């Protein structure tokens, strides 16, 4: 059966062919095509991307930091990759709740978006509606009813879970992989404490583009052959989302190949 | 240009 | 290039092959997959399914009736297509708006998300937020912030719109070929105003399943060979998507297989 990762360079590979120049935000160009998607098995392997050296410990250090619900940069500064107000994790925590100060108690206020959608597979595993949304945190301020960057939906069967991630925009180049690994570790993490196995994350995109300074790393990262993915294991039992820590989780058998900056 | 219910 | 309702069928034979079952709200038994996605061209043909006939009139005039904004059963029942409050509608034109009665005056109420889809479009076509979602009546009372069931994203580039339409569920022997044919039609009227042209329609579906009884129905359509796509032919220079009516649209050259009864 075919590496997991060979679709996430499939699509590259397209829109290198196919896609279109579209202008960011910022009047900064990209190569662009509209509507994607992939599939990644969570069964017995996990998908951290091996044509590069993806920054593991980021990935867990910041979803760690999103379930807490921190709107604090410090408890993320000195670890690796670098007074708020919203960010992903007071909305995945406390949604539509007055926000006050950094260091002020939110405990049972807002719309717990994470437990909801824990509770939801618990009570209801068939549930078509166990949603939960991010923000990119400029749009709070910028319009009322704001659209959400992503959606994430959960999915139960034969006691596996199962994610599909939507998101309005992907930079493939340095946003994607860090994203696949990021939904994928998610994933793993409410499967463990609902007693589900994981099953597939599925990755789907609507802007899916490549800035043009990437187009050079990118076509080289192309040549490279895909090793077979690592697997992760959860080293202790844990029983509640907010329990585990950066030390619960091992990452096994990752050799990757070298390292890419892109920019 | 828009998305989820009446507060924000 | 191969026909597009191929997607489609390819979707229906992969679901009666892999999908599992599972129940639904009522306790009915599907076969399901979780995790799809299919590409229609709107370029010079419109994807109203040919393998089965599809009640184009009342996919126009359900949709025209979105457009308004109604809560009114009986505005879809003297159009003989067969007090609310909520639907599809009132999501799109007065989001959030207080309810009161359904003969009330409800201008600039609310967030008007299909205008402001259209002005965003115009104002800045790169725009990676062009998105409106709609909700299942149901939900609406039954939490502080229910997930939606559909998002839809609109995408511009080289003067063409695209549309991809996320749907949380999707009921392939039913619900499927009547949204494809609802979501380009509406496609077809935010280009036609915003003087672009159709571009794609992108269907992406989290539970993507079939009821037990339409596998036999279902089967029997997989052995019909598409047609060429129709094409549809809007009638006047509209300007405002309020404007339009139904006889501003032709289906031309519409050739489908036998109606097939299913529920």
């Amino acid at each position: 059966p075919p590496h997991g990762e060979l679709q996430y360079l499939g699509q590259i590979q397209h829109i290198l062919r196919c896609g279109v120049r579209k202008d960011d935000r910022t009047g900064t160009g990209t190569l662009s095509v509209f509507g994607m998607q992939a599939r990644y098995s969570l069964r017995d392997e996990f998908p951290l991307l091996t044509t590069k050296r993806v920054f593991w410990k980021g990935v867990l250090e910041e979803l760690l930091w999103f379930i807490k619900g921190s709107t604090n940069a410090k408890e993320l500064s000195s670890k690796g990759v670098k007074d708020l107000g919203p960010v992903y994790g007071f909305q995945w925590r406390h949604f539509g709740a007055e926000y006050r100060d950094m260091e002020s108690d939110y405990s049972g206020q807002g719309v717990d978006q994470l437990q909801r959608v824990i509770d939801t597979i618990k009570t209801n595993p068939d549930d078509r509606r166990i949603i939960m949304c991010a923000w990119n945190p400029r749009d709070l301020p910028l319009m009322a009813l704001p659209p959400c960057h992503a959606l994430c939906q959960f999915y139960v069967v034969n006691s596996e879970l199962s994610c599909q991630l939507y998101q309005r925009s992907g930079d493939m180049g340095l946003g994607v992989p860090f994203n696949i690994a990021s939904y994928a570790l998610l994933t793993y993490m409410i499967a463990h404490i609902t007693g589900l196995k994981p099953g597939d994350f599925i990755h789907t995109l609507g802007d899916a583009h490549i800035y043009l300074n990437h187009i050079e790393p990118l076509k080289i990262q192309l040549q490279r052959e895909p090793r077979p993915f690592p697997k992760l294991r959860i080293l202790r039992k844990v029983e509640k989302i907010d329990d585990f820590k950066a030390e619960d989780f091992q990452i096994e058998g990752y050799n990757p190949h070298p390292t890419i900056k892109m920019e | 240009l828009s998305c989820q219910l009446y507060q924000r």
